[PDB]
RNA sequence: AGGUUAAAACUCAAAUGAAUUGACGGGGGCCCGCACAAGCGGUGGAGCAUGUGGUUUAAUUCGAUGCAACGCGAAGAACCUUACCUGGUCUUGACAUCCACGGAAGUUUUCAGAGAUGAGAAUGUGCGAACCGUGAGACAGGUGCUGCAUGGCUGUCGUCAGCUCGUGUUGUGAAAUGUUGGGUUAAGUCCCGCAACGAGCGCAACCCUUAUCCUUUGUUGCCAGCGGUCCGGCCGGGAACUCAAAGGAGACUGCCAGUGAUAAACUGGAGGAAGGUGGGGAUGACGUCAAGUCAUCAUGGCCCUUACGACCAGGGCUACACACGUGCUACAAUGGCGCAUACAAAGAGAAGCGACCUCGCGAGAGCAAGCGGACCUCAUAAAGUGCGUCGUAGUCCGGAUUGGAGUCUGCAACUCGACUCCAUGAAGUCGGAAUCGCUAGUAAUCGUGGAUCAGAAUGCCACGGUGAAUACGUUCCCGGGCCUU
């Protein structure tokens, strides 16, 4: 992946934690079977005023050494191709190829 | 096969009359593994069938395919030149094979309601020597027959 | 569509642009490049011009486009037919 | 056509794993990622240290690295200086005390990754491929190998058509699960472009 | 008819002989493979999902594109992803290093703007060097070009039985022999012969799994004999059994008979859970296609540098006269619908799996145990079976499409989500030429799980239930092996 792509996971990564807890409370709010109507409201117009890349949704799992956006694994945290040459090379505990 | 490597294998006797002859006409008209559905429509169809006749299920089946086994049939053989439909002697497993799976199929033709009632019906027919399966078997013996002169290529 | 329990949607850009104008009277044409919000009860009248990927098309909001988003009404395909 | 990686298939048979620690999923990525950057700059650090293997454990909440070396004394330094300067950057990737230990590669004739890299830096300063290769193949016959093959591939002498040469002595038994095949590859940088060697090394069967 | 004698201009850099290695033959011989044949079920027709060609478009990002591209890279495009378009913006810079100078870093709010950002306004100032801002220029940056400059990785012939070397010998030589021959084998497998004698890479074996048994261990798993019991292994206990997982045992043509060249081997029998490679997997020789990938990454060279780099919002990758590939669901009675009622395996879970209870027709909601798990949750297996009904109809078949009303995930479901309810009830009545898969726990059919993942499978990967038909044979079709011409 280019450099900058990569590091647009950082931020994303960095503004998810920074807006943690002040996104956990309005989504409180909202779900809040019984707060009130204006509230609610409030709470619904103040989420759309924090900065969009503070939703962990807006997050790509990457390959942490090349940064690919497809065929991640979360166990490894790597691509199908990262995680193929470090297995082959014992880097990978417990990891050899299976049959059965 | 090229090798020939292929024996045989057992198949278990029908539950209600113990005959390994009525159990493969189970198995012909299975589908999609279904057996127990199979066995009770032929169980159903067989008491029909003993009832409109005297006999026993048993000897109202055989009757039935005494008169749908075919004895000759044409196998194609090409040869230096072309290819002539050579009439061969039908060996005895395979008379069975063929009479049970021309009935099976002949049922499922039919227009009855249940496929119990449409395998009775033809189960019926093969012991007058009438409808399809039994119609078939002349068929094939009306070919064997007119290809009689190619009787040993 | 949005759940019931969390009311329709609105961009509150677009919220405060609608108020700053239902209480003037200006009838000059509304830039907004929110095709996910809401058409309210509240700006039967002027003129939102929005965005269809490549300019903003403007739609004179009546009672009927009430419940539909702007989206809704800026077509963003251009399509005349195969050989037409 | 492609053959199966010498070392990944024999992983539980003859071979050990160069990673031998226990993790959950919470942090098995965690682990995967930090051995890397240790190894990452490990190699880059000790590069005329004559680095065969590095093992990594995690006993409890601690890391050891095994440094497998034929220059051991590079490593260490003076009094242990050096390897006390690693001793450091590791417990700062690692983020958890550090401790190195220092195991002896002797004959590194007989070690894949010590052959490949020393073919690599031949070619990297203009050698005949062809005279590489056939010296580490003799030299390692010499050492008692029960057999090698080297493989060189690229632009060999900067030929404008890539080709792959190589050598083989001796047995070689890639299909034979219980054959010690120690196996690596290296990758050269000349000014053609990436030539790349693999070397395999058979010490019987066991 | 023509014969005989017999030129030149012009033109090419060869034409030719014998022999050698291949490849090929609508040449010969001998073999093999779901290659035919014998069978069973599909595709091509319909609706829908999905990929591709084409066309369209501001853009419909790039790559794969006979077999060996077309549910392929993508194990999951609303924003993100994103590489494309439109417009809004930046220039040592979103990402590194170096230096100068400013400042702890951070927290808390206001306006403008779609946002990027800009302008502020508060609070902290702790513990140089952290961490921010600015200023210079070396530089960074590129999913830009070349897979016909490359490494690495992969497909493919083909899991086919082949491919070679040393020394010796033969030939002026290319080369040959070995490696051919007689038998045999799944096998260049093995024996015998032999100007060859040996060796390597392949075959086989060593590995995983499944089928039988033993030993040890006995909880969260087990219940034979006991003893109680609310009849629930529920409790006391029990270590027998099923099972869990460690270590062993077992199959070797070993035994017997015949056959055979006193051989290799083959045919059959015994014993045994298993018999001749037991079943399945992993494992892919020398090489071939300048095969695929510069967009995983790496990299020679080339190219761009206030832009081909970087930031943002909206759009696009979901277009639609059409053509193809791969799938799903059907056309019904071996079925549909209603009620009742059995029997699995394998797996996943902490920003997770989520019971109970209550509310809702329902998708779900509220409340809230237990579980980092042989314990808790996902989680009722479905087909099946019993009873009823429907009675051959475009139907009580089929469930496409559309209207209305909702739920949930998410800043956000207009473009463009999945699911629920009510209504609607399309084509389709077994599919032209043609074409595909499969030899046994297989095909067919029936459910279950997992990866990716906030959400989003008819795809992929995996798991059990039920459970067939047929193989006389090798003339023909396709691909391949050996000898010969
Ligand atoms: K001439
Ligand atoms: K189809
Ligand atoms: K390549
Ligand atoms: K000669
Ligand atoms: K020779
Ligand atoms: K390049
Ligand atoms: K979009
Ligand atoms: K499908
Ligand atoms: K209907
Ligand atoms: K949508
Ligand atoms: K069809
Ligand atoms: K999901
Ligand atoms: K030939
Ligand atoms: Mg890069
Ligand atoms: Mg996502
Ligand atoms: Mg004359
Ligand atoms: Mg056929
Ligand atoms: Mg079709
Ligand atoms: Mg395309
Ligand atoms: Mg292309
Ligand atoms: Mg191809
Ligand atoms: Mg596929
Ligand atoms: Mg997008
Ligand atoms: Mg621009
Ligand atoms: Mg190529
Ligand atoms: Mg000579
Ligand atoms: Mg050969
Ligand atoms: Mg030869
Ligand atoms: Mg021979
Ligand atoms: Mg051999
Ligand atoms: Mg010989
Ligand atoms: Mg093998
Ligand atoms: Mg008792
Ligand atoms: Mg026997
Ligand atoms: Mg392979
Ligand atoms: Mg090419
Ligand atoms: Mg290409
Ligand atoms: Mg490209
Ligand atoms: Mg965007
Ligand atoms: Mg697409
Ligand atoms: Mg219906
Ligand atoms: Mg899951
Ligand atoms: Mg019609
Ligand atoms: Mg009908
Ligand atoms: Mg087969
Ligand atoms: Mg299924
Ligand atoms: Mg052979």
């Amino acid at each position: 992946a280019k450099q900058s792509m990569k590091a647009r996971e950082v931020k994303r990564v960095a503004l998810a934690d920074k807006y943690f807890a002040k996104r956990a409370e309005l989504k409180a709010i909202i779900s809040d079977v019984n707060a009130s109507d204006e509230d609610r409201w409030n709470a619904v117009l103040k989420l759309q005023t924090l900065p969009r890349d503070s939703s962990p949704s807006r997050q790509r799992n990457r390959c942490r050494q090349t940064g690919r956006p497809h065929g991640f694994l979360r166990k490894f945290g790597l691509s199908r191709i990262k995680v193929r040459e470090a297995a082959m090379r014992g880097e990978i505990p417990g990891l050899k190829k299976a049959s059965w | 096969p090229r090798r020939r490597v292929i024996g045989q294998r057992k198949i278990l006797p029908d539950p209600k009359f113990g005959s390994e002859l009525l159990a493969k006409f189970v198995n012909i008209l299975m589908v999609d593994g279904k057996k127990s559905t199979a066995e009770s429509i032929v169980y159903s169809a067989l008491e029909t069938l003993a009832q409109r006749s005297g006999k026993s299920e048993l000897e109202a089946f055989e009757v039935a395919l005494e008169n749908v086994r075919p004895t000759v049939e044409v196998k194609s053989r090409r040869v230096g030149g072309s290819t002539y439909q050579v009439p061969v002697e039908v060996r005895p497993v395979r008379r069975n094979a063929l009479a049970m799976r021309w009935i099976v199929e002949a049922a499922r033709k039919r227009g009855d309601k249940s496929m119990a009632l449409r395998l009775a019906n033809e189960l019926s027919d093969a012991a007058e020597n009438k409808g399809t399966a039994v119609k078939k078997r002349e068929d094939v013996h009306r070919m064997a027959e007119a290809n009689k002169a190619f009787a040993h290529y | 569509p949005r759940s019931l329990k969390k009311g329709p949607f609105i961009d509150l850009h677009l919220l405060k642009k609608v108020e700053k104008a239902v209480e003037s009277g200006d009838k000059k044409p509304l830039r907004t490049w929110s095709r996910r919000s809401t058409i309210f009860p509240n700006m039967i009248g002027l003129t939102i011009a929005v965005h269809n990927g490549r300019q903003h098309v403007p739609v004179f909001v009546t009672d009927e486009m009430v419940g539909h988003k702007l989206g809704e009404f800026a077509p963003t395909r251009t399509y005349r037919g195969h050989a037409a | 056509g492609q053959k199966v990686h010498p070392n990944g298939i024999r992983l539980g048979i003859v071979k050990p794993w160069n990673s031998t620690w226990f993790a959950n999923t919470k942090e098995f990525a965690d682990n995967l990622d930090s051995d890397f950057k240790v190894r990452q700059y490990l190699t880059k650090e000790l590069a005329k240290a004559s680095v065969s293997r590095i093992v990594i454990e995690r006993p409890a909440k601690s890391i050891r690295v095994t440094i497998h070396t034929a220059r051991p004394g590079i490593v260490i330094g003076k009094k242990g200086e050096d390897v006390e300067k690693l001793r450091k950057v590791v417990a700062d990737i690692a983020g958890v005390p550090a401790q190195i230990n220092i195991a002896e590669v002797r004959k590194p004739e007989l070690d894949a990754k010590l052959v490949a890299d020393s073919i690599t830096s031949q070619l990297e300063r203009r050698v005949m491929f062809r005279r590489a290769m056939k010296r580490a193949v003799q030299n390692a016959m010499r050492l008692g190998a029960k057999g090698i093959k080297v493989e060189v591939s690229g632009r060999l002498g900067g030929a404008e058509i890539a080709r792959t040469e190589w050598y083989r002595e001796g047995r070689v038994p890639l299909h034979t699960l219980r054959a010690d095949i120690d196996y690596n590859t290296s990758e050269a940088h000349t000014t053609y472009g990436v030539i790349g060697v693999k070397v395999w090394i058979f010490k019987g069967e066991i």
